RNA sequence: UAACCCAAACUAAUUAUCUUCGGCGUAAAACGUGUCAACUAUAAAUAAAUAAAUAGAAUUAAAAUCCAACUUAUAUGUGAAAAUUCAUUGUUAGGACCUAAACUCAAUAACGAAAGUAAUUCUAGUCAUUUAUAAUACACGACAGCUAAGACCCAAACUGGGAUUAGAUACCCCACUAUGCUUAGCCAUAAACCUAAAUAAUUAAAUUUAACAAAACUAUUUGCCAGAGAACUACUAGCCAUAGCUUAAAACUCAAAGGACUUGGCGGUACUUUAUAUCCAUCUAGAGGAGCCUGUUCUAUAAUCGAUAAACCCCGCUCUACCUCACCAUCUCUUGCUAAUUCAGCCUAUAUACCGCCAUCUUCAGCAAACCCUAAAAAGGUAUUAAAGUAAGCAAAAGAAUCAAACAUAAAAACGUUAGGUCAAGGUGUAGCCA
């Protein structure tokens, strides 16, 4: 038994998402990892059909710290989506995926460079009747 | 069910064959009231010739009228038989080509 | 929303409403305008349709070319726009007098269906807006329900506020049910046609305002003895006494329950009610939701 | 239509109770008695008594 | 027309002849719960001592609510706002109240006939009939609802105010009510379902005895079922119920209704990787304006035809002054190309009858015959430290061409998709014209 078991719309399912996906991270709810890396929340895009929800967190500097953020994200995903139909968010919720978000990393450069800036000054064949015959 | 069970309530019960449209009659005989055409339904598409009739028993029913081409009109006898069309729905009785005002189909 | 494609049932539907020839029709929410082509083909002398969404305006325009001089098209909303000139003086008819040549009929949606009628019920007891030219006839699409309430007699489960707002004002006539298969989007609900033609005498003679509160407070709980509706009518203070008074003045069993209560019984309380009103015009602005709020130390 | 229910099962209980009385006059004038049995009132036992 | 069947009969209509040892998780059907009878079967002399059954009384930890002190200028609320609010807010090891509900334990599986029951304490309390088998009797029965008097922290149908939209009586926000609580009466309904009647067996009958659920099967007793809609309906009867509850048809109409599975599809596949002279971005020169050249459409002419979204528009034409020519006007010929032919000829209609030669997805990656296997197969057939798949084709690859070598370019690209284009390259089916 055991092993056989195992356009306003979206706009208010799109922030409420990241409302409640944000204070999971935020804590070990999910796990210990989860809650050590510190991740943030660009913002959450579903779809039209509703068959997944996008997660965009705002991606790091080290390809390495990118990648393990990755995967232990990847892995949670399944169970954070269990945590909000449980605490009653929102009844059905999609298929939780997580995409990358590197424009942090680009804002952080405009004001570096802008700063810098130099402004200036201002039928009959089926059938065996075929076959009987001959 | 149980021996017991069998026992008390013996064989089924059998509801008695319902009538039909002659009530239990080989033929009836009726006069014809008015004549009109009847649209079989969809998928078949056809002008059927039918009639009212007014039968011996004194209820009123509409019979189909076999054959390619007939001569009744209104005040004629005709002797109905049973026999439902399938197309048609509610015609349950057939005119008896040969018999009475009613005759055989002209080939032509 | 829920529209109609169906020239067959549009046809079907002015064919229910009568003889519109000659007659001065007024159109609410067209949209594709199959009710529209219906009514232009239905001998119609003029017929003015308005049509919130501008996008099916063109749509509307191009109709209005094949019928040249029998359409006349508004962006505008029903709710607001006024049609006390849109059509001459001439055709109208005292309020004794037979119905005049202004007939409104349209497919609308449920959310704009019961504000139209409940703010056109106002313009019958006024006998203005689009009641002007006299008991102009209304066949409107409500939901199914809604209509079998507003034709619902009494003692009926359907019997609540939009029988007696509607039957004391109107004759309520519930024509046919059209299937929601046909609908696009499809709604989960079948759509009845009502027909309505202002009374010459209304059954409650009171203002509109007056039989609503009257008539909420009295279906409030439907189950309760009406007694305990008509309470709430009353501050605490003289409820018990005012509502003894008011059941002995109006005639009605305190036991019997909203249900049961005819539109002649409400118009005994409506008219029992009227003289307390007057004798306290603070009594006719009490709120019984807002008093108990205001209650608790409000300051 | 709830109104003409009632007023069918109100028609309804009158006739039904007025069956219960003849089905009791029976009985007393079949047994050969010219007046009901002394101090006897048919019950009305259909009416709004509870 | 032929054949077939029966035959002094033959064919239609009508009626009759065939009658329960079968079922009740998912298809008709265990129908809320327990107890007492009489039969029919059965045969043992026990039970209980159980953590949240049940009723009563008392009790209270957390969080609220209210009053008071101090106190920000705001508080509240949404995805974002508005409404609401400053008689508010935050803090209080301050006072009052004892309304309502019982975190963790509970990853537990106890109690009760069922419904249902888990804050603590105390009181009363569950228990022996051999067993199964009961209504027209008795006693119960979640939630919701009614009656009367209370309670009211919070929640809350509904109602009102605020948003939303092409508009929602919706979903969302705020306020507040019936109600959820208590004490006395009534209502008797749930997918009241573990969708499993209750008991005593057995695990072998070389028994998936459909399939999915929950391995199968036997015996006993009762209840229930007999194609579907009409129909949790009509009527009858009972009932503190009065739109209700329980009980429950017929006419009528049809050849299905219904159950479990397996597949294929498209829907909004909008999601993650992906394209590579590309979807956007980057780059270069153009087109879009003017003048002409040329095709098409339109207008128009007595005056071709075909192509005519991607995949037509310098297209058939690597080519129209006559010819070409198939078009139009006007005049002329009638065995009128050939060895023969009541024949020659026909750019006459259908590319939706076709051959032929192609466009397109496309330099896409599939198309897969014959065998073998399966507790039967509607289909499927992989594991490499390998578990039922195998040995051959077609396309791709390879090969060859661009005259070393590579790369690149050409060429190649199956089956389907578009009844895509072409009867006017030619041939041809069918129909049509012959002074
Ligand atoms: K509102
Ligand atoms: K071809
Ligand atoms: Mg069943
Ligand atoms: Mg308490
Ligand atoms: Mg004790
Ligand atoms: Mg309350
Ligand atoms: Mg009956
Ligand atoms: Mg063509
Ligand atoms: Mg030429
Ligand atoms: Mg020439
Ligand atoms: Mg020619
Ligand atoms: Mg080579
Ligand atoms: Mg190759």
């Amino acid at each position: 038994n055991l092993l056989k078991k195992f356009s306003i719309r979206l706009r208010v399912l799109n922030g409420l998402l990241y409302k409640s996906l944000t204070e999971l991270l935020c804590t070990p709810q999910v796990s210990q990892e989860v809650y050590d890396l510190n991740v943030e929340l660009s913002k959450v895009s579903v779809t039209s059909d509703f068959s997944a929800c996008r997660v965009y967190w705002k991606t790091g500097v080290s390809a390495e710290q990118n990648k393990h953020t990755e995967s232990v994200l990847q892995r949670s995903a399944a169970y954070m989506r269990h945590l909000l139909i449980s605490q009653q968010t929102l009844r059905n919720v999609p298929p939780i995926v997580f995409v990358q978000d590197k424009r942090d990393l680009v804002l952080a450069e405009v004001d570096r460079l802008l700063a810098e800036a130099d402004f200036g000054p201002p039928h009959r064949d089926a059938s065996p009747r075929s076959f009987l015959l001959g | 069910a149980t021996l017991n069970q069998m026992h008390r309530l013996g064989p089924r019960k059998e509801p008695p064959k319902r009538l039909g449209p002659t009530e239990g009659r080989p033929q009836l005989k009726g006069v014809v009231l008015r004549t009109f055409i009847r649209k079989p339904k969809k998928p078949n598409s056809a002008n059927r010739k039918c009639c009212r009739v007014r039968l011996s028993t004194g209820k009123e029913a509409v019979c189909f009228i076999p054959g390619e081409g007939h001569t009744l009109q209104e005040h004629h006898v005709v002797l109905v038989e049973g026999g439902r069309t399938q197309d048609l729905p509610g015609v349950k009785l057939k005119v008896v080509r040969g018999k009475y005002d009613c005759g055989h189909v002209q080939k032509k | 929303q829920n529209f109609l494609l169906d020239l067959r049932l549009t046809d079907k539907i002015v064919r229910k409403a009568g003889s519109l020839a000659d007659v001065y029709v007024y159109e609410v929410g067209p949209g594709p305008g199959g009710i529209t082509r219906s009514i232009l083909n239905a001998n119609v002398a003029e017929l003015l349709v308005v049509e919130k969404d501008t996008r099916f305006i063109p749509g509307l325009q191009m109709l209005s070319d094949a019928a040249p001089g029998k359409l006349r098209i508004v962006h505008g909303d029903v709710l607001t726009y006024k049609i006390e000139k849109a059509f001459p003086g001439n055709i109208r008819r005292q309020w004794e007098d037979d119905p005049p040549n202004v007939h409104i009929i349209g497919n609308l949606p449920f959310s704009v269906s019961t504000p139209l009628i409940i703010k056109w019920l106002e313009n019958i007891s006024l006998k203005d807006g689009p009641f002007v030219y006299g008991r102009t006839k209304m066949t409107l699409t409500f939901q199914k329900e809604v209509a079998e309430r507003l034709v619902a007699t009494t003692g009926s489960k359907q019997h609540s506020r939009l029988s007696i707002m509607a039957q004391y004002l109107c004759n309520v006539e519930h024509l046919f049910t059209i299937p929601g298969k046909a609908f696009v989007p499809k709604p989960k609900v079948d759509v009845g046609v009502v027909h309505l033609t202002p009374l010459i005498e209304p059954k409650i003679k009171q203002p509109f305002k007056l039989v609503e509160k009257v008539v909420q407070n009295a279906f409030q709980f439907r189950r309760k003895y009406c007694h305990r509706g008509l309470g709430m009518l009353f501050p605490e203070a003289q409820r018990l006494e005012s509502t003894g008074r008011l059941l002995q003045l109006a005639d009605i069993d305190p036991t019997l329950r909203p249900t049961h209560l005819s539109l002649m019984h409400f118009k005994s309380l409506c008219d029992v009610y009227r003289k307390m009103c007057d004798e306290d015009p603070q009594l006719f602005t009490y709120n019984f939701r807002e008093e108990l709020k205001q209650k608790k130390s409000k300051g | 239509t709830r109104f003409l229910r009632r007023k069918v099962r109100e028609g309804r209980l009158k006739k039904k109770q007025i069956k219960f009385e003849k089905d009791l006059k029976r009985i007393w004038l079949k047994a050969g008695l010219k007046e009901a049995p002394e101090n006897w009132q048919t019950p009305k036992i259909y009416l709004k008594n509870k």
